[PDB]
């Protein structure tokens, strides 16, 4: 398997990249702003399948990991959960979130400014942990560790929702933004080693074929 | 976010 | 396998790294100066197997790629070839090469200050093209293309000598010096795709277990 | 040049 040495340079380049990313929806989507609306629609449906019900994930608390300005929180999490917490490494994005979230912002418990590879989700606190388009910014070693700590942050019947780009074959390391586009097999291996099981799995439809496929995973 | 293919 | 996007960042970081490497044999060896002597002895013996006599590479002209200050030129190439050319992206190393290659500098035809991924070797000019401890600084795409251009630079019966670290399993991307350490399957795959075949190959002896293995390849 | 070998966990 491929391995990345010198993480210090990896994470540092990512911060320099995001310092120049506008705190707007267009910034979050990497100039694929037109894909935000189908992303929201598919996520809302996927979330409804694993939340609310007997033996299903509760609706009390959620965590938005790599939240950016809170695009996912505003349109997916805050309508469903009583309180949502955002965590992101860019304080400029967490600051703008208070504007962008508008009324839904009233249900935000806290804005945590942390890098995920240094963050420990509070123990047994969340019904749902949402990890969207940020797992590629962690090395395989750091992603494995973070998923394990997320699992410990789950309440009873809690789940982790992971949504990200997944290559059909062969990984891509983008040094411009310090991200790894993993493929299906290596991503499943990392999920397995972390002690998590795949509950549900759906490919994002309606996205242009020129884009890397996007997948949603329900994990616990 | 979304990324282009090769 | 792995694909690297953002090649601009990759090569820029490597120049920042080598700007702090001292223009000495110890600097060329990444501080492993104790390994320079067994490296040179194995390279000398390996070269003798493929040079001189009918059907084998001539002794008139050699190209030293990623030469640094000319460690390989001084001890391996200049005792054998009538003229040697050095190519390296670092002006500081090539300036020092002129002083470092004192006793045999009269046989050094040129000091080319260029990056290998931007360098076109002259058509059918070289009996031997030596590529040691620099192929890891080129992306797969750029190394593949560079090896194809080197093939065109060979005279009839000429050969490419590739010497580098070969990972035991999987590839290692090191962001501190902008290098990729490839395993044997990936390396042989790039040699094949470039239109070259392995005339011979030999594992470096006398090297420590604490270091990645080193291999020599004769290509034509 | 030479590099130290990495470990696999
Ligand atoms: N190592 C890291 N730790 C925490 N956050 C990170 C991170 N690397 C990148 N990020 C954040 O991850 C976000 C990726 S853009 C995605 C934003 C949001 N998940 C959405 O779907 O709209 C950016 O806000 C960036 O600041
Ligand atoms: N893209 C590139 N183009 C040309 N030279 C490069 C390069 N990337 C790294 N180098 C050079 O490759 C050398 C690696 S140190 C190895 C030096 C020499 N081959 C020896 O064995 O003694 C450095 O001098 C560095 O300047
Ligand atoms: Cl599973
Ligand atoms: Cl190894
Ligand atoms: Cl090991």
């Amino acid at each position: 398997h491929m391995v990345i040495n010198g993480e210090m340079q990896f994470y540092a380049r990512a911060k320099l990249f995001y310092q120049e990313v506008p705190a707007t929806e267009e910034g979050m989507m990497g100039n694929f702003i037109e894909l935000s609306s189908p992303d929201i629609q598919a996520s809302q449906k996927f979330l409804r399948k694993f939340v609310g019900g007997p033996g299903r994930a509760g609706t009390d608390c959620a965590l938005d990991c790599g939240s950016g300005i809170g695009r996912v929180s505003k349109h997916v999490l805050l309508p469903v959960f009583n309180s949502v917490e955002l965590v992101d490494m860019m304080e400029s994005f967490l600051l703008e979130a208070q504007n962008y979230l508008q009324v839904k912002g009233d249900k935000v418990e806290s804005y945590h400014c942390y890098s995920l590879q240094e963050f420990t989700p509070p123990f047994r606190r969340y019904d749902v942990i949402w990890i969207q388009w940020v797992s590629g910014h962690l090395t395989d070693k750091d992603l494995l560790a973070f998923l394990s700590r997320c699992r410990d942050g789950l309440k009873e019947n809690g789940i982790i929702i992971l949504k990200d780009n997944v290559a059909r074959e062969g990984c891509i390391l983008d040094l411009s933004d310090s991200s790894v586009t993993r493929d299906m097999d290596i991503l499943r291996s990392l999920i397995r080693k972390s002690g998590l099981v795949v509950l549900g799995q759906e490919k994002q439809d309606g996205f242009p074929e020129q884009c890397i496929p996007v997948w949603m995973f329900a994990l616990h | 976010g979304p990324k282009r293919r090769q």
